[PDB]
C-alpha cells in the first residue's frame, strides 16, 4: 500500500514536470549552478 | 553525441536534495552530485542503456545511488533528465 502512494506521488510529480513551460537546460548550465550552490554554501560556513 | 539536457524540475530536485544533506554534511552532498552527474553525462553515448520505467511509462530509470534515482527520457533530438527522486521517500 506504501508502494501505491509512492507511485501515485511520482506520476503526479512527473506530470507536473512535463507541464512546465520553461525549456530544458543544458548539462553545462546545471554544472554551473551546482557549482554556484556549493560555493555559496561554503561561504556560509 | 546526443545533447544532454535537464528539465528545470530536475534541477530543482538537484537543488532540494543537496540542500537538505548539506545542512548536515556538505561533502556528502557534493559526493552525491559527483555521482549523479557521472550517471547523466555518458548518456550522450548510451542513450538507451538504462531500462524503461514501469512506474512512469515513457521514462527510463537510473539507480545512481541506493537511495536516489534519476528518471530520464530520449527525445527526437536529446536526452532529457526529468526528475531526481529519493528511492524510498516521497522526496523531494
Amino acid at each position: 500500500e506504501q508502494e501505491n502512494s509512492y507511485n501515485e506521488w511520482l506520476r503526479a510529480k512527473v506530470a507536473t514536470s512535463l507541464a512546465d513551460p520553461r525549456p530544458a537546460i543544458p548539462h553545462d548550465e546545471v554544472e554551473r549552478r551546482m557549482a554556484e550552490r556549493f560555493a555559496k554554501m561554503r561561504k556560509e560556513r | 553525441h546526443l545533447p544532454v539536457l535537464w528539465l528545470e524540475s530536475a534541477d530543482t530536485d538537484l537543488d532540494d536534495i543537496t540542500s537538505y544533506i548539506a545542512r548536515f554534511d556538505i561533502d556528502a552532498a557534493e559526493r552525491l552530485w559527483q555521482r549523479l552527474r557521472g550517471c547523466v553525462l555518458p548518456l550522450s553515448e548510451h542513450p538507451y542503456l538504462y531500462p524503461p520505467s514501469d512506474r512512469v511509462p515513457g521514462l527510463r530509470e537510473i539507480v545512481a545511488h541506493p537511495n536516489y534515482i534519476i528518471l530520464y527520457r530520449v527525445t527526437t533530438s536529446s536526452v532529457e533528465v526529468v526528475n531526481v527522486i529519493h528511492a524510498r521517500r516521497q522526496f523531494p
